[PDB]
């Protein structure tokens, strides 16, 4: 019959942070009307973490350098806006990450003290150089939210000498879908659906997804009550 | 545009009367507290605040939606100016 | 492709790279309001 | 040919059409010989003034 | 926060000159109704740039 | 201060081509290109 | 803090037109509803139209019928604007027979009523006639989505039959307005209104109810993976 029939789901998978979902076959018209509603809402409306304050002792604003360190405090902070923390309790807001490190080294991600569930994306991430007599004692505060609010918005200081940090919570990187011309029985103009979610490992392509269709679902239930 | 603008400008000889007429019936608005309005409790402007929708504050815009309205009466040489305020006092005490 | 709607710009267009540089000249140094203030000496008007 | 210029701007939707295409199109009773785009700029203007003669 | 209501209630159908120089004709001073906007730049509608 | 780009601020390139920002649009409000990348400016073409 | 709930508010006049204004919603969910759902309405509402036509004496759709003022076309431009409800689910395609007689004027009406099937506008104009005038049809009126061109279905009853555009969509038109609102020191929300243009055979808010169901619908297809 001319009503088609339910299309078959597809999942691809590279680890936590590449995803291809496929949907076929659908009506002519629905890769747009599916995937580009999907694709705003990946974009922007994802909860993730992000750092939002940091403490480094001896240091009282951003615009300062730290003696044995070959970064000043602004570099250091946009160093600490590439860390990516996974939390691995829903119920969990915010998290505390203490470094201390003394030269000569080179200090990562990784040399954050363990926090229980609470796990580091990438550890190789880059913080800063310590000659030697260069000391490192600060801490990281990470929060949960969704959007860009900027350190001028939430000003989140946990301390007097805190400096509060862009935070960009939205754990999705890149959003693409493909419409490709596939052809069910005897009519050909029907449409195939691929999206492609790139993020950077704390969600997993598939459950950024389906909080996707969840928040476009929540707000088709608005058209329900109409007042008039 | 102003709404109504069209005819505001066409029941005058000169756009500046216009003016003057709209200018002068805006402070008699003020003047007394808006107590002396020609237009009915259903055609007065309202403004939209947060708790409700309240009369409009600006006179102005009362005086040129009463002038669409036709129950005014402008000209030259009408009353005496000394008397004209007197009696106005009388029935809109302020 | 189009960001809001999802379809495409209806002709190819001239996307690349380019080289832009933000100048000294900002908002944030230009806005300025005034209802009172400094008068001047002699003629009493505002000053600039 | 189309009956009125929603029928011929329901084409445009389906691709059927492009605004820049001469169609036969059924306006104020008169079959005119236009584009789609020529007879969305009339109801352009139509609705603006609020007055379509 | 209360400050910006009531600021909103204090421009209610007020109007504004905008002017900018050289002042040739007239049409270099117009009045409008201000929209009040976040930021620090004025928004100008784009048909009375000629005049302007 | 620590200043970012915002509307209003003055925009050129090195071939005598300035403007304003006057707006700043969200990710997925902006052009992209079929493998998901949006641009970062928009320029008018009838500046050329 | 997540947003509030909005409020859904409609402005229907008749059963042609209607307005629909959801407010307030996050920045960038006015373009995010609005045009997903505009899509739908314009392309999937199901509605009936008229597929084909067959007029005795007349071979081709360029001809002109003898005593009949309107040409093949014109009459055929009429029949698109035929609005039929058909009253039975299981009811999937009907004939409609006209004879007339000239010189009256053929009115909707005119057709030979069909059990489960309501004329929506009986007063539209067909055709008009003069003495020894004769307008004999057999109009096939199907169910379908979208529009369909006559090259596309190419549906024939009988040999010299007519086929005919199928204007499926009861949507004639559809515009989605978004603004911007603000719910206190938030600025950048969005306010969507949407206004939807029928036939008549459903309501604006129908079409829109059915709009919005099929979309949920298609939400659950990203359910069970392969
Ligand atoms: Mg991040």
């Amino acid at each position: 019959d001319s009503k088609l029939k339910a299309p078959v789901f597809t999942v691809r998978t590279q680890g936590r942070e590449y995803g291809e979902f496929v949907l076929e076959p659908l009506e002519r018209g629905f890769g747009v009307t599916l995937g580009n509603p999907l694709r705003r809402i990946l974009l922007s409306s994802i909860p993730g973490t992000a750092v939002t304050s940091v403490y480094i002792e001896d240091v009282l604003h951003e615009f300062s350098t730290i003696p044995g360190v070959k970064e000043d405090v602004v570099e250091i902070i946009l160093n600490l806006k590439e860390l990516v923390v996974r939390f691995l309790n829903p119920s969990l807001q915010t998290v505390t990450l203490l470094l201390k490190a003394e030269g000569p080294k080179e200090v990562k991600a990784r040399d954050f003290l363990p926090v229980a569930d609470v796990e580091i994306m990438n550890p190789d991430l880059h913080i800063a150089t310590l000659e030697e007599g260069g000391r490192l004692n600060m801490e990281v505060r990470v929060d949960r939210g969704v959007g860009y609010v900027p350190a001028e918005k939430h000003g989140i200081k946990d301390r007097i000498n805190a400096i509060p940090v862009d935070a960009v919570f939205s754990p999705v990187r890149r959003v693409a879908f493909q419409v490709e011309d596939t052809r069910l029985g005897q009519r050909t103009d029907l449409d195939k659906l691929t999206l492609r979610i790139w993020t950077d490992g704390s969600v997993t392509p598939l459950e950024a997804l389906n909080q996707a269709v969840e928040i476009l679902r929540e707000h088709l239930t608005y058209f329900s009550n109409p007042q008039a | 545009a102003e709404p109504g603008i069209d005819k505001l400008f066409g029941m005058v000889d000169s756009k500046y009367r216009l003016t003057v007429v709209v200018a002068k019936r805006a402070q008699q608005l003020l003047r007394h507290g808006f107590k002396n309005t020609v237009l009915e409790p259903e055609e007065r402007p309202k403004m939209q605040t947060l708790e409700g929708l309240f009369d409009d504050p600006n006179a102005v815009t009362w005086a040129m939606k009463e002038l669409l309205t036709g129950r005014l009466v402008f000209g030259e040489n009408l009353v005496p100016e000394d008397r004209l305020q007197k009696e106005m006092e009388r029935l809109y005490p302020v | 492709y189009d960001g809001r709607t999802g379809e495409p710009i209806e002709g190819p267009i001239v996307v690349g790279q380019m080289f832009i540089m933000k100048l000294y000249h900002m908002v944030e140094d230009k806005m300025h309001a005034r209802s009172t203030g400094p008068y001047s000496l002699i003629t009493q008007q505002p000053l600039g | 040919v189309f009956a009125n210029p929603d029928e011929a701007l329901l084409a445009v939707a389906h691709g059927i059409v492009d605004l820049q295409d001469v169609v036969t199109v059924r306006y104020m009773g008169k079959r005119l010989e236009t584009s789609p785009g020529r007879i969305l700029f009339a109801r352009i203007v139509a609705e603006a003034v609020e007055d379509e003669k | 926060d209360e400050v910006w209501d009531a600021l909103e209630e204090v421009i209610h159908g007020k109007v504004v000159l905008l002017n900018r120089a050289p002042t040739l004709h007239r049409l270099g001073i117009q009045a409008f109704q201000p929209v009040l906007v976040e930021g620090q730049s004025i928004q100008l509608h784009p048909l009375v740039c000629e005049a302007f | 201060q620590k200043r970012k780009l915002q509307v209003g601020d003055k925009l050129a390139n090195r071939h005598g081509n300035k403007g304003v920002v006057a707006k700043i649009l969200p990710v997925e409000d902006m052009p992209h290109l079929p493998d998901g990348t949006p641009v970062d400016v928009i320029l008018n073409p009838l500046g050329v």
